[PDB]
């Protein structure tokens, strides 16, 4: 099953990011302040109302992704994680859905991430690393919660302060459970390396009556 | 963008110690091991030792066991090489080198090697001395003459030589310096020119030796 | 783990094709074998890592290959900037070993040196030393023999020589030999000769002067 990991990595920007696929406690955080300053806390966004409809910097909770589709294995480096909100791994297949076991070397190899929100679907969103060390994420589609102004929020998580119906079941689009919490999982410190000092909490989540017991990392 | 930046050149006397530093810069996830390799003038490339900054474990090559010390400063992301009881044959360029995973395919990954820019260490009992510059006077009629400049007895390397303030570059040969048994360096720079220019073209060699602030503009003329 | 490169030197022409070899006493883990280009006064530049992977920017005309004990570096079409010394290195273990190198020089028609001799200047003689310089200018191949004769006595142990890098325009070498005496010895003898042996010379060539004329 490890053979179903797409491992098409190439550190051509000379970051050393491939190290963290193997060794632990290696992340340089000096650049996190300047990057995390681009994520606005929920209070700065505009209060929404009316009916909800469905619409970079993937380390911000408010990053509004596109729906998940099918991606070529050649652009994937390491395991793909999707969130139900519980974390699950999606491996390589050919274009027709049959699991493949060649580490994603074949050009016909894909990662089929096509998502429908549970309960009638598979998962809320997926996260993974592309070949040169950029974190990618997809899911949702996120929620248009209305509101006026230039600080209007396309909600991808539980944003209920800004719209009472913008819950994670309604709007969740990936691993961010709230604007402060994201699903813990064995590669979070790689995909979201600036969450290194987040605190790990035991939480419980309900999705159409199904209980999810999971660890969340929060700030 | 990964960059290993090493400290500047130094000149030590025999029996002394030197401590070269190598500073990691530009990593998003830092490497685990730092090696030092040496390149002596004329000779090849030689491994010296490995350090794991996290554990502090060092393993030195023989030939250097007992005189080398690899140390770390994990907060600073700086690694240090200390060589003691310095001999003259320790004159060399010292390189810090760090492996990093470059690419993965088909389930296995392959490391590459990042290199510092090198630190030169010169070990000499000598003291800063600027050069004496003597002419190599031209000896034809419609042939080629050679003239030149003998830059003798200086320390440390380097000197620079140019001809007529840079206006004469073709046909110039500035030879690699030779180290004389006195511990001082010697070099010659020559140029070929039309015989029919002698006593007509003015040939000046411009010698500069920054370590001693020596600057010499030697006219080279046919000897009487 | 000893690495043995071969050939030791190689003479070729731009646009032609060069094949270097690295054979390893033991086998090399992970094919962690690197090739470097070493140009005079420059830090070694990595060409190939993991036996076959080009480093960033390394032109497509360089390629590596091999496994276990026999590795190869090949240069498709030699350009001017590709002539240099090339080193192999294994790094499959913590104890790194290098090969001893392979120089790739431009091959060229045989060219005989122009020889010049230079007496010591009067300015240096005032100071108590005499340096006699013999110049061998623009020759190929680089094998050259210089013998100093003082009143027809073949000298030894009192001269140093130095050679330029191959010339970027005509691919020749040039050589400088300096004989250093004390002013007193220099004044004991009369005929100072430089005798040059080289391939493009049908017989040894001598330049000389009589001190004080
Ligand atoms: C891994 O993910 C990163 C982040 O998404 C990704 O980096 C991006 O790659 C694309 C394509 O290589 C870059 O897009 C280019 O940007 C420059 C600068 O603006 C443009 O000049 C380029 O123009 C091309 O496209 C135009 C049409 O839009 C053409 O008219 C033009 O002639 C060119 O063909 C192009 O838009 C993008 O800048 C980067 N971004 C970052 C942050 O690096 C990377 O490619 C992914 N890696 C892999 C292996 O897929
Ligand atoms: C990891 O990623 C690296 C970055 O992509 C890879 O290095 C790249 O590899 C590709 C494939 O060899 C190279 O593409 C070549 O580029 C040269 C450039 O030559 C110049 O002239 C051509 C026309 O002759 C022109 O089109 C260009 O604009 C250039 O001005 C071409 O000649 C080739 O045809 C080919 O396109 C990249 O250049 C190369 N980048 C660097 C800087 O190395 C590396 O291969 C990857 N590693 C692994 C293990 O996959
Ligand atoms: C999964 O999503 C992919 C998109 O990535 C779907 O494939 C696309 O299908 C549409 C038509 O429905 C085409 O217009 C696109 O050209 C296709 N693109 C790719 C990349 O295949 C795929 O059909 C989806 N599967 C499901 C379950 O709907
Ligand atoms: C840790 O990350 C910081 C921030 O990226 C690095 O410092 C930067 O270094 C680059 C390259 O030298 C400069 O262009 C930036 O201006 C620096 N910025 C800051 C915030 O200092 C630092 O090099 C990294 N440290 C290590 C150990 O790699
Ligand atoms: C995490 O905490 C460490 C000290 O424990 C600190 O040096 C580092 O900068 C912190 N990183 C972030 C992004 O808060």
């Amino acid at each position: 099953h490890i053979n179903r990991t797409a491992l098409n990595c190439n550190d051509s920007l000379h970051t050393g990011f491939l190290a963290a696929l193997f060794y632990t406690h290696k992340f340089n955080a000096s650049g996190c302040p300047e990057r995390m300053a681009h994520c606005r806390p929920i209070d700065e966004f505009a209060q929404g109302w009316g009916p909800i409809t469905y619409a970079q910097r993937p380390y911000c909770w408010h990053y509004a992704p596109r729906q998940c589709g099918t991606i070529p294995a050649s652009q994937v480096c390491g395991p793909v994680y999707c969130f139900t909100p519980s974390p699950v791994v999606v491996g390589t297949t050919d274009r027709f859905g049959a699991p493949t076991y060649t580490w994603g070397e074949n050009e016909t190899d894909v990662l089929i991430l096509n998502n429908t929100r549970p309960p009638q679907g598979n998962w809320f969103g997926c996260t993974w690393m592309n070949s040169t060390g950029f974190t990618k994420t997809c899911g949702g589609p996120p929620c248009n919660i209305g509101g006026v102004g230039n600080n209007t929020l396309t909600c991808p998580t539980d944003c209920f302060r800004k719209h009472p119906e913008a819950t994670y079941t309604k709007c969740g689009s990936g691993p961010w459970l709230t604007p402060r919490c994201l699903v813990d999982y064995p590669y979070r410190l790689w995909h979201y390396p600036c969450t290194v000092n987040f605190t790990i909490f035991k939480v419980r989540m309900y999705v159409g009556g199904v209980e999810h017991r999971l660890n969340a990392a929060c700030n | 963008q990964v960059q290993l930046v090493q400290s500047g050149a130094e000149i030590k006397k025999p029996g002394a110690s030197v401590k070269v530093s190598c500073k990691a810069s530009g990593y998003t996830f830092i490497s685990n091991y730092f090696h030092w390799v040496r390149q002596a003038p004329g000779q090849g490339l030689e491994w010296m030792g490995i350090i794991n900054p996290s554990s502090g474990s060092t393993t030195y090559g023989q030939k250097f066991q007992g005189r080398v010390t690899l140390t770390s400063d994990t907060s600073a992301s700086i690694v240090y090489l200390e060589l003691s009881r310095l001999r003259s044959e320790d004159t060399a360029v010292y390189y810090c080198v760090s492996p990093r995973i470059a690419h993965c395919r088909g389930g296995r990954c392959y490391e590459t090697l990042d290199w510092g820019q090198g630190t030169l260490v010169t070990v000499s009992s000598a003291s800063t001395k600027g050069p004496s510059v003597f002419p190599l006077a031209p000896s034809t009629s419609g042939g080629t003459a050679a003239l030149g400049c003998l830059v003798k007895d200086y320390f440390p390397e380097p000197v620079t030589v140019s001809w007529n303030s840079g206006a004469l570059t073709s046909g110039v040969h500035t030879f690699p310096a030779v180290l004389q048994s006195s511990g001082l360096y010697s070099l010659s720079s020559v140029v070929t020119v039309p015989s029919s220019s002698l006593g007509t073209q003015t040939y000046i060699c411009n010698v500069n030796h920054k370590p001693s602030n020596t600057k010499v503009d030697k006219r080279v003329e046919p000897k009487s | 783990i000893v690495l043995t490169q071969s050939p030791v030197s190689l003479s070729l022409s731009p646009g032609e094709r060069a094949t270097l070899s690295c054979r390893a006493s033991q086998s090399v883990s992970s094919n962690y074998l690197a090739w470097y280009q070493l140009k005079p006064g420059r830090a070694p530049r990595l060409l190939i890592y993991g036996a076959s992977s080009r480093a960033p920017g390394i032109p497509d005309r360089f390629s590596g290959s091999g496994s276990g004990t026999d590795f190869t570096l090949t240069i498709s079409r030699l350009e001017p900037e590709d002539f240099a010394v090339y080193y192999c290195q294994q790094y499959g273990i913590s104890s790194w070993t290098f090969g001893q190198g392979t120089k790739v020089e431009i091959k060229r028609t045989v060219a005989a040196p122009s020889v010049f001799i230079f007496p010591p200047s009067d300015e240096q003689l005032k100071s108590g030393t005499a340096s006699v310089v013999c110049l061998l200018n623009n020759f190929y191949p680089r094998e050259a023999k210089v013998q100093w004769k003082v009143d027809n006595a073949l000298q030894s142990g009192n001269s140093q020589e130095s050679v330029t890098e191959q010339d970027s325009k005509d691919s020749t070498y040039s050589l400088s030999s300096t004989l250093t005496l004390s002013k007193a010895d220099y004044e004991k003898h009369k005929v100072y000769a430089c005798e040059v042996t080289h391939q493009g010379l049908s017989s040894p060539v001598t330049k000389s002067f009589n001190r004080g004329e």
